[PDB]
């Protein structure tokens, strides 16, 4: 049903033009600069939305894929205008599309250096893009269940999620400012610590202030934000119904198991090498770096200077097993890994007792073979996209090991990959920068929503 | 806030109608296939549980949630559910669906207020049977739909060769009852529609659609009942509870021959049914119908389990000489397709219950709310919302509205008074307009016409 | 006045033991099964028509008519069934069956309030399982029945190799509890009975019959529970509503392997049943049983629909190495025939309730009142009627009575006290004497022995 | 290189006894279940395909198949397949299975002369199964098995109360035919074995096993036929394709009462069957058997589809008074367990065909080869391989062999002569020894006795 979509695309980037005012208001609040680009982009986008809101009075499965693909592509290209117009960070069109997509696609990747000495309006709009894509991620993931992903109301949960998503970012900006954080930096870092983005207004994501409390609070609200928000709904609906409503969800149990194991192995390894002089410091930095990278957030508190290269490599692989399915996160949500383990156990039991009926039981209920087949179709598509992205970056002359790290960082919706891409995506080849944008789009779209568009059988 | 028990097949359609302003619906279906289908309807919340168990009931019960509509396939379970509900949680608006019917005989004894069963209103599937009887009572009554809480009623009648409609110009029909204010919506002839005004009603099965207040409709249909020669012989082809109960209710006034495919069912019927010649054969074979005076039967009613068997047997009995043909269609895709000309009327039992229960609904009150029909035509009941100029249609005159093609305004219900649409009339705020489309793909265009400038 | 209702899986059997009251008995089943079967195998009354329409119920009378039995497969119908009777017909003593069991879960707070409709008295057919659980405990406890209002209890125990009974002479069993006054009735060995005083119990599947006061039985069975190592492996071959709920009740304490032939049912079980390994195959093929450690299973329970499949599969699991074998027999002719030695215990859902209820039922005092078991054996509770000399047996001593062959008197109940009837049998007896036959075809002669000279 | 083409039930058993000994095996799975079990075993080559599309045949046999075995459920397809084998990819020693009676009766002579090349054997699974009639013909013929190539035959007879064998000492039976050289292998009494020499056979019904040359067996069985009073009345509880044709074959000489559960089948039988009173009821209910003189019937034949129904009905007719009881067991696991004690003879039609074909055509030479039978006993036909001292058993005397417990040597076949085994006899290399085990779990040890010193 082609040509009935432009109406929504126009109304959507009109909403995004309206979203442009809040950072513009912050620009007029204190005039660091960049006020003109914001207003210019607002008008250009509302005008484009009206041009695309002319085919009206037209409304009638294959369309929804092209809806969400444009909800990320169109909105990223719309968000790529403020960087294009402004003067203080004068960056190429490619770096602008990159920064806009990564801000919106929740991948913490950045291509602008000198964030500290930058107009407070722009580096606010960056965190606001992360917060926006946080809502987009949460709303889309829980409000569209055709691919991957008692039944309550549609809209009442569409607003209960927004209520959790705001009662969290408020309490987190509050705890940050209570820990000695600029209220500006507190809002800008709650926009990005709940959306699991990985962005900061400083070149050192979480090294600008080394307060222990800031690290522990970021860890806490990362664990809170990686958990299935449908499960927080159980803590929201009719108040605090249980404090162990969480522990029933075996996805939560596997998530805490993974986080604790990866933590204590990173801590023991960080002590075998005496990488930090004080174990009270090694504990902090280990827990924070595991919770940051395992949760595909992208925050960094250290430069890996004394760290043995194994620990950053382990964190990159840990990024593969990201957040839970019902929350912001990277690819291969902890539930697909719990399913993989459970199926290995099932196949083991089908060898001792062959003529027995075993079914993949998650939290007491059995799973239809369509879902369990989809989880492994997803593993296959993920792998066969990873390899193509890596070979694409390598083809453009990018460093190979660095290519594999940049791919595993972007397809995982993890902003920083170790290697040549340790703290900036600046000197990356330009074609590799476009292929990287494609990779982050893949990682957000769960490798299926976008690949289908490429398939000939679709068209 | 409404709770229903969509254990029965019908419930889903009722759920579709109810959704709207200040309405919250909960489905307590026994199993999830029907659930997946029903879930697609927008703005719904479903819980999976047995109908009558207190766990689901407590969710309903703890907050009274206004009306509880207990519609279930099994009657004893529906009654037990409605009672466990009330005497656990009061739920004073409770309703029940019993296809008992024997219980319907003693409904004044067990059900009355203060008793343990605690049933307030009973909705049965018997109405389709009564509706079919009404269809057989009026010789040319192809269809009736009701708008604005039964204030205005649209009727679709058929002109049979030798009837009183045949050969008479529409102006003579208008002059035969000078005290009746009716408005002919459209006239379908040989499948194609026609603009009707002062025109001779061609005998080839012209279908005429009246739109008027229910008092006038009840008068013109009774007059057509008096004029048209009543049907004498009637034939039915299914053995079910509907075929049986319809033969029972009709046999006293007409000569009924019933057909059955299950020999044991035929044997069990012939005992129960007196004055009804009960046969044993497929509704398909001509060798039985011709052998049974198919050329002389007046109305051929098909109440088989299978819809396609109804359609085909009745399409064969229409060719062989039946005057009026009726079927029982359980698939809306079929009823929108076959009810045209070759099959005089298809009776969806879901819409058969809904029309009766929905008529009581205080108001549909949606920018466009349609009543599903034979096809490919539609009759909707638009509501005029908006200020004098913020809406396309409020404050202006009927002759000045740019209605979609084939769209004909039939009547306007203002408050509690009904006036039939002359081109002079002007539409006001919150006025119900009863309309008639000839091509239903223009339903959205009418909504856009009635949708004001968005706030 | 007694009524029961149709159709009744068990109810028919509830209609044979309960007819012993002098007052009028009536049984009305559902339709032909109740009438035809009912008339042919039954004695004084009945009835017809589907349930639960009120028209069939008034035949019960309900003018201070004392007994109402609502035997029903489905609960939701049963509650309404009993209610229509009370409201329309007002029957005073009401009883009900609920297998909901969520209602069975909440009925102790709901039904013990008086608000509930009409069925305070309850009877569940699915609480026979608890008896299977008792059988799984108290290892080697084949059966127990109670006479004289549960005053005296006969018990049939099995001696397993490695148990505490092997090798020990009956005198050592008598000395192990010098405070228990029990009476060894008979000992069946390889099917043939044996004189038991002072003999060494042969380990291979000896069946020993105790008769003692309920306190003594409750103490010796707990002592045997303490000595014998409890069961740890249980295998079930039925997916039925009984098998499932038994697996639920057992899975937490034992390791359960369950078998089903219908794949979809097996899948539904593996979803519902946690900690229970649920299989998909015939209970007949050895290629699955041997492959699944049939030689190591402790208790093999057969709960299939068909009795012959239970009997054959369980005789095969008995041959292969199962220690205790249990089956579900729906035909008393089978339980009287196959179940000795090869099949340790069959759970007749009819006799499982009947044995307890008849004992609790008044008065059960006739010249002969028979509680029947498996085999040619018999356990009777004869009543000595007549004056000091008008009866063959009153006032005289058991050693002087010409009792039939193999017949052994176990205990004598007067009032509230029980005597073991050792030697001379000093007695008061107007009063109730508990006996034990080895061949039950001598039941009438004992009636003749206790029947006084007819006037 | 032998090819077997069977989707039928019997072929699987034909895949173990006759193939795998010094020859290559190929089977046709026909896209069925049986192919999976043999493939799991892994000593087999199989091709899946329709019988007989040339594509399957060409791989199966391409003018090099040698022996052909066509086993099919349906006759017309089996015939077309057997001829397709000849004309295309011509094969030799082809065989067909025609279960249809009409073709079998009119086989002469165009079908084998003939355009359809159904060369040589035409094995019908029915006429060989009507050997059940011969079991009624020879009263007290619980079983007969054939060793070597129909040279020495073991027979299991039963001594009935009132028969001619009761009370007579085994030495008198041995002296009653001084010209018959037979050897009683073992004697089962009340389930326990006994050493048989000069011991009076107890009336309670013993099972005596003869082992002798076929001439002696044919003479002693005819003499026992003369002595035992023939069975006048026969009863059958299966309305199947076997039961019908058995009633036809028996009705002329005996009074046959047949039972069926499907009314329409019973009616079709009562039409087809003359002189045979055909009933309509379950083989389980006593109210029909007692009503039909079950206490006076001689032979109770159970030919139901279900094995467990046969077993249970026949255990009930045995309890009620039937002299000889026979069942139709389609599950090898059941027949061993049930055949011993309360079912006089169980006739698995698979072993019924196998025994005839295997004993006739195939000379079993697989070290110790065995015949499946009744009870825990086994009867094997070991082959003595090795020189005077490399083997444990060649060259030595029977009295000096350390045979497993219960193992009794019955006869020794030397080439073309048969010897009744004595402890003083000498064993020669490559001589067939016909044996008899009482407990078959010692079958493997006998293999160790006959296995020569490994090279
Ligand atoms: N080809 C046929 N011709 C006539 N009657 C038919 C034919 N096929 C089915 N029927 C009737 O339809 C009945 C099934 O109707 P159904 O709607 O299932 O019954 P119910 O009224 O209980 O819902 C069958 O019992 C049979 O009598
Ligand atoms: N060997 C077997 N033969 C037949 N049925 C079996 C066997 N093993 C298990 N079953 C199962 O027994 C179950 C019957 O349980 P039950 O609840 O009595 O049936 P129903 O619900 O019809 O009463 C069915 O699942 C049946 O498949
Ligand atoms: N309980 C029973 N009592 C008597 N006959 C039975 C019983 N159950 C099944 N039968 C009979 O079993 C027979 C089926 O065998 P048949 O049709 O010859 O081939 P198949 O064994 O393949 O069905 C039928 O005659 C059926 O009536």
């Amino acid at each position: 049903q082609f040509r009935s979509i432009i109406r929504i695309v126009g109304l959507l980037l009109a909403l995004f033009s309206v979203t442009m005012l809040a950072p513009a208001l912050v620009a007029l609040l204190y005039r660091d600069g960049a006020g003109v680009p914001f207003v210019t982009t607002f008008f250009v986008l509302l005008f484009c939305g009206a041009m695309c809101w002319f085919p009206n009075r037209r409304h009638k499965s294959r369309d929804g894929f092209l809806i969400v693909v444009l909800f990320w592509t169109v909105l990223g290209s719309a968000g790529s205008l403020p960087f294009l117009i402004a003067d203080n960070p004068n960056i190429s069109v490619t770096d602008a599309f990159f920064e806009s997509f990564s801000a919106l696609t929740t991948t913490g990747a950045t291509v602008i250096v000198g964030l500290d000495e930058l107009p407070k309006a722009i580096l606010f709009y960056r965190q606001f893009l992360q917060w926006f894509g946080g809502m987009g991620i949460i709303v889309l993931a829980v409000a569209i269940l055709p691919v991957l992903g008692m039944t309550p109301r549609i809209a009442e949960t569409a607003k209960a999620l927004w209520y959790i998503y705001l009662s969290l970012t408020i309490a987190c900006a509050v705890a940050f400012w209570l820990a000695g954080m600029t209220p500006f930096d507190a809002i800008s870092h709650s926009f990005s610590t709940i959306a699991i983005g990985g962005f900061s207004t400083h070149d050192a994501s979480m090294g600008y202030f080394d307060s222990y409390a800031i690290n522990l609070i970021t860890v806490v609200f990362l664990l809170i934000s990686a958990c299935n928000f449908t499960l927080h709904f159980a803590a929201f609906a009719s108040g605090g119904v249980h404090p162990k409503y969480y522990w029933k969800d075996p996805e939560f149990r596997a998530f805490i198991f993974i986080q604790v194991l990866l933590f204590l192995v990173c801590f023991l390894l960080l002590l075998k090498h005496h990488s930090y002089t004080s174990p009270y410091d090694a504990f902090d930095q280990a827990l924070f770096q595991t919770v940051s990278i395992s949760t595909t957030a992208g925050f960094t508190t250290t430069g890996f200077a004394d760290w043995p290269l194994f620990l950053p490599v382990l964190l990159l692989f840990s990024s593969f097993i990201g957040g839970c399915a019902g929350s912001t996160g990277g690819g291969m949500k902890v539930i697909r890994i719990l399913l993989l383990t459970l199926q290995g156990a099932r196949e083991l039991k089908r060898l001792v007792h062959p003529r027995a009926v075993y079914t993949i039981k998650v939290g007491g209920s059995a799973l239809p073979q369509r879902v369990v087949d989809a989880v492994w179709g997803f593993f296959s598509a993920y792998a066969l996209v990873f390899v193509v992205c890596m070979l694409g970056l390598i083809a453009t002359g990018m460093d190979e090991l660095s290519a594999f790290s940049a791919v595993a960082a972007t397809l995982n919706n993890l902003g920083p990959g170790l290697g040549e891409v340790a703290l900036h995506f600046g000197d990356v080849n330009d074609k590799a920068k476009w292929v990287l944008i494609v990779s982050m789009l893949f990682g957000r779209l769960e490798i299926f929503t976008l690949l289908i568009l490429l398939t000939p059988t679709f068209w | 806030k409404i709770i229903i028990l969509g254990a029965g097949q019908v419930g889903g359609t009722l759920a579709e109608n109810l959704v709207g302003e200040n309405n919250d619906i909960t489905i307590v279906d026994n199993n999830a296939d029907r659930l997946r289908e029903l879930q697609d309807k927008y703005d719904l919340r479903v819980v999976n549980g047995h109908a009558s168990h207190p766990d689901v009931l407590h969710e309903a019960g703890a907050q009274d949630a206004d009306m509880l509509v207990a519609v279930t396939n099994t009657d004893e379970t529906n009654m037990a559910a409605c009672q466990v509900a009330f005497t656990l949680f009061n739920t004073p608006n409770r309703v029940a669906r019993i296809r008992s019917p024997e219980y319907l005989a003693e409904k004044e004894a067990l059900f009355k207020s203060g008793a343990i069963p605690v049933d307030h209103l009973i909705a049965p599937e018997e109405l389709v049977t009564s509706y079919i009887e009404r269809l057989i009572q009026y010789p040319g009554a192809l269809q009736v739909v009701s708008f604005a809480e039964q204030k205005v009623s649209l009727v679709a009648v058929k002109a049979y060769y030798g009837g009183p409609l045949v050969g008479n110009a529409l102006s003579a029909l208008r002059e035969h009852m000078p005290h009746i204010d009716t408005r002919v919506a459209a006239i379908f002839r040989q499948g194609r529609p026609i603009r009707p005004q002062g025109t001779t009603i061609i005998e080839a099965d012209d279908e005429v659609f009246f739109v008027a207040a229910s008092n006038h409709i009840r008068s013109v249909m009774s007059e057509l009942q008096r004029l048209e020669k009543p049907y004498r012989r009637i034939m039915i082809v299914g053995g079910g509870n509907i075929g049986a109960s319809l033969a029972k209710r009709l046999e006293q006034t007409y000569s009924v021959k019933l057909i059955e495919r299950d020999y044991q069912r035929a044997e069990k019927l012939s005992e129960q049914l007196e004055n009804t010649i009960v046969f044993c054969g497929d509704a398909a074979d001509q060798e039985l119908l011709t052998e049974e005076n198919i050329d002389q039967v007046d109305v051929f009613i098909a109440l088989t389990n299978e819809d396609e068997t109804n359609i085909m047997s009745a399409m064969l009995a229409k060719r062989m000489g039946a005057k009026k043909v009726m079927v029982l269609i359980q698939r809306g895709a079929y009823v929108d397709l076959v009810q045209g000309g070759v099959i005089d009327v298809a009776i969806s039992p879901q819409q058969a219950t809904i029309s009766a229960l929905l008529t009581h609904v205080r108001r549909a009150d949606i920018v466009n709310v349609s009543s599903l029909r034979r096809g490919a035509a539609e009759a909707i009941e638009a509501v005029a919302h908006g200020d004098e100029t913020t809406s396309k249609v409020v404050g202006r005159a009927i002759g000045d509205i740019k209605l979609p093609p084939g769209t004909t305004i039939g009547a306007v219900v203002r408050g509690e008074e009904v006036l039939i649409a002359h081109d002079r009339t002007v539409i006001e705020q919150d006025d119900h307009v009863v309309m008639f489309l000839v091509d239903k793909k223009y339903v959205p265009d009418v909504e856009a016409l009635f949708q004001p400038s968005p706030f």
